[PDB]
């Protein structure tokens, strides 16, 4: 079924010193 | 090395939060946190925040950053969170292995400068970074002094602090 992947807005997160959407895996 | 979240006692609320002054558009003139580091290969420039403050009280949020090729925009919703001038993300709840944010707006004059604290759950960790938002692109010395000085109150050391580069494209 649908798949809804999880993401928010981060200053680090998925990437070190970028800011940007970060999706959870 | 890991810079632990510091605990919300550490980030006040401004007083007498008015939701409706805190509106509009602001520059991110600083920034700092526990995974932003200065980065001299690549600069960070500046982006905005722009705040639309809906009839429940939230803020329908559009951020404007400049990449090489094109103006991104970025879209969330802060709802009100447990205080007055602190909001959660999509209305979504601290939880045990939930991904999460929290804002707080720690210090405004509405007109000129804001400092707005925001964490993350991010892969079982905290993620947090304070914003120094300006009305216009430029601030006093006295005022990014205290920045830097509420950041590292929050323990992120110096090369944890960046100042993007003001440009003009995407942000007017
Ligand atoms: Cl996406």
């Amino acid at each position: 079924d649908t798949h809804f992947p999880i993401c928010i807005f981060c200053c680090g997160c998925c990437h070190r010193s970028k800011c940007g959407m970060c999706c959870k895996t | 090395d890991l810079i632990p979240a510091p605990p919300l006692s550490k980030v006040p609320l401004q007083q007498n939060f008015q939701d409706n002054q805190f509106h509009g558009k602001w520059y991110v003139v600083g920034l700092a946190g526990n995974e932003v580091l200065r980065e001299d290969k690549d600069p960070m420039k500046m982006w905005a925040t722009i705040y639309e403050l809906e009839e429940d009280k939230s803020y329908n949020v559009t951020i404007v950053m400049p990449l090489a090729e094109k103006c991104e925009y970025l879209f969330q919703t802060f709802v009100p969170g447990s205080q007055p001038g602190e909001f959660t993300l999509g209305g979504i709840k601290s939880g045990p292995g939930r991904t999460s944010g929290l804002v707080r707006v720690v210090s405004t004059n509405y007109n000129q400068h804001a400092m707005v604290f925001f964490k993350v759950v991010w892969q079982n960790r905290e993620v947090f970074w304070v914003t120094l938002y300006g009305r216009t692109k430029e601030l006093t010395s006295e005022l990014k002094e205290n920045f830097i000085r509420f950041s590292k109150s929050l323990g992120l050391p110096e090369n944890h602090i960046v100042f993007p580069v003001p440009i003009d494209q995407c942000i007017d």
